């Protein structure tokens, strides 16, 4: 009766019937509590042409607690660090059972198009972003070609 | 025919937002969102929809209930 299983199965079925643009998700391994997700960098972002792999790990009391979502693909972005951790409100404080992995994936896409420099996980990138956007995009593009293509 | 899509969307709308297994039968007061069974509702201190504080949970018999 502690089963997050039904909620996960329902989300999976809903997401796969109506997937967020630029995104894909499916179960991975034996673990029903693990999904892999994929994000194709949006056209109007420094990450276009790039393919980013993410892990989705559901806690055992999901959806009372948010899913653990992390990039496995290396990325140059103020809100994502070298461990692939994502600084995003709805993955922490602003989570609620009303949200979904689908909605989080959409927000990550939004974050790729419009980094939030006021929420730096990576200080020096956040300022290259605010100080010189043109060099930021240059670096973001270079890292996409190098690690996400 | 494709009434199936409509009837199933309706049935799934009646399922608890959290456990996705039990029929919804509880409203958060004072905000009025009605999205959970009694057990999941009792465990949420703020409304999942509007984030309003939950002062108390009121049992509701959904007018759309079968048996
Ligand atoms: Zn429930
Ligand atoms: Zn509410």
């Amino acid at each position: 009766g502690a089963m997050a299983l039904k909620r996960i199965q329902k989300e999976l079925s809903d997401l796969q019937r109506d997937p967020p643009a630029h995104c894909s998700a499916g179960p991975v391994g034996d673990d029903l509590f693990h999904w892999q997700a994929t994000i194709m960098g949006p056209p109007d972002s420094a990450y276009q042409g790039g393919v980013f792999f993410l892990t989705v790990h559901f806690p055992t009391d999901y959806p009372f607690k948010p899913p653990k979502i992390a990039f496995t693909t290396k990325i140059y972005h103020p809100n994502i660090n070298s461990n692939g951790s994502i600084c995003l409100d709805i993955l922490r404080s602003q989570w609620s059972p009303a949200l979904t992995v689908s909605k989080v994936l959409l927000s990550i896409c939004s974050l790729l198009c419009d980094p939030n420099p006021d929420d730096p996980l990576v200080p020096d990138i956040a300022q290259i972003y605010k100080s010189d956007k043109e060099k930021y995009n240059r670096h973001a593009r270079e890292w996409t070609q190098k690690y996400a293509m | 025919r494709v009434l199936q899509e409509k009837l199933r969307k309706l049935k799934e709308a009646m399922l608890c937002m959290v456990c996705c297994e039990e029929e919804i039968n509880s409203t958060f007061c004072p905000c009025g969102h009605t999205v959970c069974c009694e057990s999941c509702a009792a465990q949420l201190q703020s409304c999942p929809v509007c984030r309003s504080r939950v002062e108390h949970v009121q049992h509701v018999y959904l007018p759309t209930h079968t048996s």
